[PDB]
């Protein structure tokens, strides 16, 4: 029961679990009932963004890193061909939803500066 | 039509 919070993905009520055992770590999400489960590494994330506390609909959003190796954004105009990754999760509490974002900020901030 | 709006709710604050 270390590092976890009620996270609803794809309109599915489930609990999320962060694993900081490895460098890139791992964020597991299992349905509350028990049937659907998804796993996505947090290291892949690049930026963190969520809805304001005032917003009646409490939800978080995670943006992945862009591919600045093959993709090209022209020289003066930006001609990006692909698009960055962006996944959001529905929560039912500002405290829990805040515990996830606050943690994700440290996971990436520690792996983004360390390199 | 609430798909595009979904990006705004997360984009801005």
């Amino acid at each position: 029961p270390s590092h976890s919070g009620a996270a609803i993905f794809e309109k599915v009520s489930g609990i999320i679990a962060i694993n900081e055992d490895v460098s890139p770590a791992e964020l597991t999400w299992r349905s509350t009932d028990g049937d659907k489960v998804h796993t996505v590494v947090l290291s892949t994330i690049d930026k963190l963004q969520a809805t304001p506390a005032s917003s009646e609909k409490m939800m978080l959003r995670l943006i992945g890193k862009v591919d600045e190796s093959k993709k090209r954004k022209d020289n003066e105009g930006n001609e990006v061909v692909p698009k960055p990754q962006r996944h959001m999760f529905s929560f039912n509490n500002r405290t829990v939803m805040d515990n996830i974002k606050m943690t994700l900020q440290q996971i990436i901030s520690r792996y983004k500066d360390a390199d | 039509d609430l798909d595009e709006s979904w990006d705004y709710i997360f984009e801005t604050t």
